[PDB]
């Protein structure tokens, strides 16, 4: 299986997406956007 | 034909092209302008940001500001300065390069 | 195979639509699940089209341009992705290829939105000669032209890859090596590591280094959470102000 | 007191600020867009055509912020402008001084609540609805995302209008650097956390492959039969014995041996340092793409 | 007596942590000692993270310390 | 430092082990037992306890912290380190002599 | 088995060195002998 | 079983207590109570 | 039959029942008393918790002290002032709620 990131992978034939990989890579992306947002001003 | 070199220096590094004379002139001049404000003066941050430009626009090259630090710190002065800016600021606010492609955070 | 001319025109209004949006980025016509919906739609092709939505919104959630920093292009990828796999036929079966074609083809666009961001410094000159004589019209005029240069640029792509019809489309789409897909799907999964650097770069100082070390190695905890180290990284932020705003 | 913008006048201003990233040049970013979104108010306000080619190159500054929240900074430049445009004295240093003041804040704040916020979760929720093959997934996404933009940007370009520079003046001040410190480390501590964790640098090729002893591996063909074979085996694996007579050692493992993420932290210190010497990030996603395909090619990763 | 050599030999590196401790003991220190003692008991953490973990800690200590 | 001495064992009930004789045949009973594992059931019916397992409840590492510290108050009283070393042998030769080590 | 420090352990008949054991033992060797040589100045 | 605090179970023919968990609670009741004697001084 | 109606408040809320007059007047005659006190001044905290209670008594209720924090500092300033303390603060050592039941902890 490749891995696409979100918790997104996908076989030869067929694409799937990971629910507890894809919450983990929003919180993080959301914790990491707010903090990066927050600093630059 | 000198926007084509700038997009290719763009895709490729930064002050890899001629850095046009004009831009480095009035660079110059609001840089110079603007270290003779007392009120810029006294801010330390924006004084130090705003002698590294006038060092490269000395050499004929463009600050990358590779941090994002210089429009910041001009934000600061104006919030401290009761919400007022000089003009020689807001025209040196085009005067950095900002890296200008990113990954995102996932 | 089957789209005719109003199927064409139809096509290539909706990727101008998706470049448009690429820059305007208001009413989110760019995004993979509305532009991939909408190519199904007027190709008739709406299921797998919709799936295949689906899955690069999923992929593409955190492309989000923030200041000069361009974020990799999701109309591109989209509305290709989309035009080739209603070519390829394969409808629901295909979406594998799409997905691992979509994100070279999001690079791209990266690469040709920065071009025309590059070459709109020339209409905003134009557009300060025209405010220098109190032109409204000439500004607007140039501002809707800005726009549509934007737009024309996903729009262009579209039209050469319904210009390479579906028989090269399809074998390409068979005669794609699989070392190549797997590879590109390691270096997906490598890029982020571009945006970590810049962001950190942003507010690296040799004071805050020690926090970045020590969420670093609590990482290598698997039982905490994002949440639990975002907790942990805040109570640390809060004890670091209190002990700090007294000296 | 004569001039006054009336609500059509505030209306068109609102509609035209979809427009704001219309060019984005990378000098003056949102300067053109802001322009343009102002142009029937300074058409109303002035008429001499003196003014109206000083409110234009007044206008065409630079500016830049999240495209959403810069309708309260349209209001409040619409109220300093009518003010103005009345004969009272704000020349050119006020309209200009709370641009930059607001555009910063305003960005910094507003990328998050819509970027990494709001954009992520109404995107999720409408993929897992499309990729199950329903439509209502983009209706959704277009309809709340679309609503919530308009909503927002209306009622925040009415409430800065009818405050009127007071909302600079209100707040804003030392709050910022405490504000800026505390996100600093705790973004430091969190993309620590993401560089551990998300970046994908894995090594498949194995450094040795002993044959472990006699008393280290579970010998299957010396096994009871039945349950209490079962049990055995499972006795033997709790105990740490191994499940083959070889011990296979990968590259991966030894980097692990010292910490996780090890690999990970080197290429993101890498990329920082690329990043300083001036070379541009797009060459470096594409030279990431190339080395993840010849590392596959040589069974690297 | 082999046996009891072996679990001797492995008991004897207590006496060079005591002297060692015993020379850079202080009662302001102490509280990492102790810090570093429960979070050794995390089975997943290796040394070089212990030790990140220790230098990041000291840095830290010494910033707020020397604005005061 | 590292305690052989079992303080306790118990017989388990009924529904806690995973009692062998009644288990299915072929792969069904791997299954079966694989899953009555995750679940947490003993693999015997009997519970042993150490005495290293109780000092672990506490925290592991407290016996070392404890041997550490007694060291650290001998070489205060100008114990000499090689007295100490040869104690620690001594010390380890004997416990293992009493089943404690 | 009968351990003797720095991963190196010895049957009856035969000796061995658990290389993942003796690099933990190098590392915090080396970690512990900066820290108490720097410390002792 | 049901949980009935300090680990005490019971079924519906016999209670057992937990030796462990009673004493995991004997010590952070003893923890807390300190903690929230002396802090309400 | 008072009692039975505190009980059933204490039972059911805090300061749902008529708070008698009598000892509201006393908690307001010692707060007067306490806060023109020097020593009682000099106490920024004690003035601070005094100062609710008079709030609450001119407004015929009781204080609900459910931080569990003036009869520990009235301890602090007895502590503080050689082990002494005015008539006034012993008074108002029984004017508060102290929440009256618990679940252990554990
Ligand atoms: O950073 C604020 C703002 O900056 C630029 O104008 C663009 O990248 C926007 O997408 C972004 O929201």
């Amino acid at each position: 299986a490749r891995s696409y990131g979100n918790g997104v992978y996908c076989n030869n034939k067929k694409c799937w997406v990971n629910r507890g990989e894809a919450t983990q890579s929003i919180i993080g992306g959301m914790i990491s956007g707010w903090a990066s947002g927050l600093a630059g001003m | 034909t000198s926007l084509y070199k700038k997009a290719g220096e763009n895709l490729y590094f930064q002050g890899s092209m001629k850095a046009d004379y004009k831009k480095i002139n009035s660079i110059l001049t609001y840089t110079s302008t603007a270290l003779k404000n007392p009120k810029i003066i006294k801010d330390k941050d924006l004084v130090v940001l705003l002698t590294i430009i006038q060092e490269e626009a000395k050499q004929n090259r463009i600050f990358y500001d590779y941090k994002r630090k210089f429009r910041p710190a001009v934000t600061r002065f104006t919030i401290d300065n009761n919400f007022e800016i000089p003009d020689c600021l807001v025209k040196l606010l085009s005067a950095v390069e900002t890296p200008k492609a990113w990954s995102g955070f996932s | 195979m089957d789209l005719n001319f109003i199927q064409v025109i139809l096509v290539i209004f909706v990727a101008f639509l998706a470049g448009v949006e690429g820059i305007l980025d208001q009413f989110h016509f760019h995004q993979p699940v509305i532009a991939c919906t909408l190519i199904g739609l007027v190709t008739g092709n709406l299921l797998p089209c919709l799936i295949l939505g689906g899955t690069l919104q999923m992929i593409a959630l955190g492309w989000a341009n923030v200041g000069a920093a361009v974020a990799p292009d999701a109309a591109l990828a989209s509305i290709a992705s989309a035009i080739i796999l209603v070519l390829g036929g394969q409808g629901k079966a295909g979406v594998t290829s799409a997905i691992a074609i979509a994100v070279p083809l999001a690079v791209a666009g990266l690469l040709l939105t920065i071009i025309v961001r590059t070459l709109a410094t020339g209409i905003v000159h134009i557009m300060d000669a025209a405010a220098k004589e109190g032109n409204f019209r000439k500004i607007e005029m140039w501002q809707y032209i800005a726009i549509i240069m934007q737009g024309v640029r996903i729009a262009i792509p579209a039209g050469l890859i319904l210009a390479i019809g579906a028989g090269p489309v399809k074998e390409m789409l068979t005669a794609m090596p699989v070392w190549l897909t797997d590879g590109l799907a390691i270096g997906g999964g490598m890029v982020v590591a571009v945006g970590y650097a810049m962001v950190i770069n942003m507010m690296a100082t040799k004071e805050v280094w020690p926090f970045f070390a020590i969420g670093f190695v609590l990482a290598t905890i698997s039982q905490l959470t994002l949440i639990g180290l975002g907790a942990i990284g805040i109570s640390l932020a809060l004890i670091y102000l209190a002990l700090s705003k007294q000296g | 007191e004569q001039l006054k913008l009336t609500k059509k006048d505030r209306i068109s201003v609102w509609l035209r600020s979809t427009f704001l990233q219309g060019s984005w040049n990378y000098e003056r970013m949102q300067n053109g867009g802001w322009a343009y979104t102002l142009i029937p108010a300074l058409k109303k306000l002035y008429k001499t055509k003196e003014d109206r080619s000083a409110a234009l190159v007044r206008h065409m500054e630079f500016f830049n912020t999240h495209p959403y929240v810069a309708a309260p900074i349209l209001g409040v430049t619409l109220a300093l402008e009518e003010e103005r445009a009345n004969g009272a004295p704000i020349d050119d240093v006020t309209i200009q001084g709370v641009k930059v003041g607001m555009m910063g804040p305003l960005a910094g704040i507003g990328d998050p609540v819509f970027w990494f916020t709001v954009k992520p979760i109404i995107g999720a929720l409408a993929a897992s609805l499309a990729m199950s093959g329903n439509i209502l997934g983009p209706i959704i996404y277009f309809v709340a995302w679309n609503a919530i933009r308009m909503a927002f940007t209306w009622y925040t370009q009415e409430f800065g209008y009818r405050a009127g520079s007071k909302i600079t003046e209100d707040l804003s001040g030392g709050i910022l650097q405490d504000i800026t410190k505390g996100a600093s480390i705790l973004g430091m501590f969190i993309l620590g956390s993401l560089v551990n964790r998300w970046v994908s640098v894995k090594f498949t090729p194995t450094v040795s492959s002993v044959k472990l002893d006699k008393g280290a591996f579970i010998d299957w063909d010396k096994l009871p039969s039945g349950a209490k074979g079962i049990q055995s085996a499972l006795q033997q694996q709790a105990q740490g014995l191994s499940l083959t007579d070889h011990k296979i050692t990968t590259l991966q493992d030894n980097l692990d041996s010292l910490i996780p993420g090890l690999a990970a932290l080197g290429l993101t210190l890498f990329c920082m340092w690329l990043l300083k010497k001036k070379v541009s990030p797009i060459v470096i996603i594409l030279g990431l793409f190339v080395v993840g395909i010849v590392f596959h090619l040589l069974h690297l990763m």
